[PDB]
């Protein structure tokens, strides 16, 4: 899942 | 970095960053415009502004080092960018923790059209 804070 | 920030969020709040904070309200995850929906959304607004204060840093990819001193988050000395990015993330994680009391699932996957207007940092 690489993005989203 | 994004993944690092995600782990800090989980350690702090017991919620997974994706999907709990990755698409929440008007500012969490892909913030941008409108009035923040609640305190948690305000944490993301401020975080967005925090990153905005660092236009020559790269918060998504740049890894900083930090430690937990009992529960306290202590940013360790790295590059200037890393230090500043760490402080931004530390603040957001604390802010999320302080507002878990009003966190609302109804704001997850909040649609863009309900977020209008520019709010200045």
């Amino acid at each position: 899942f690489l993005a989203y804070k | 970095s994004l993944l690092e920030f995600g782990k800090m969020i989980l350690e702090e709040t017991g919620k997974l960053a994706i999907p709990s904070y990755s698409s929440y309200g008007c500012y969490c995850g892909w913030g941008g415009k409108g009035t923040p929906k609640d305190a948690t959304d305000r944490c993301c607004f401020v975080h967005d502004c925090c990153y905005g204060n660092l236009p020559d840093c790269n918060p998504k990819s740049d890894r900083y080092k930090y430690k937990r001193v009992n529960g306290a988050i202590v940013c360790e000395k790295g590059t200037s960018c890393e230090n500043r990015i760490c402080e931004c993330d530390k603040a957001a994680a604390i802010c999320f923790r302080q507002n878990l009391n009003t966190y609302s699932k109804k704001y997850m996957l909040y649609p863009d059209f309900l977020c209008k207007g520019e709010l200045k940092c």
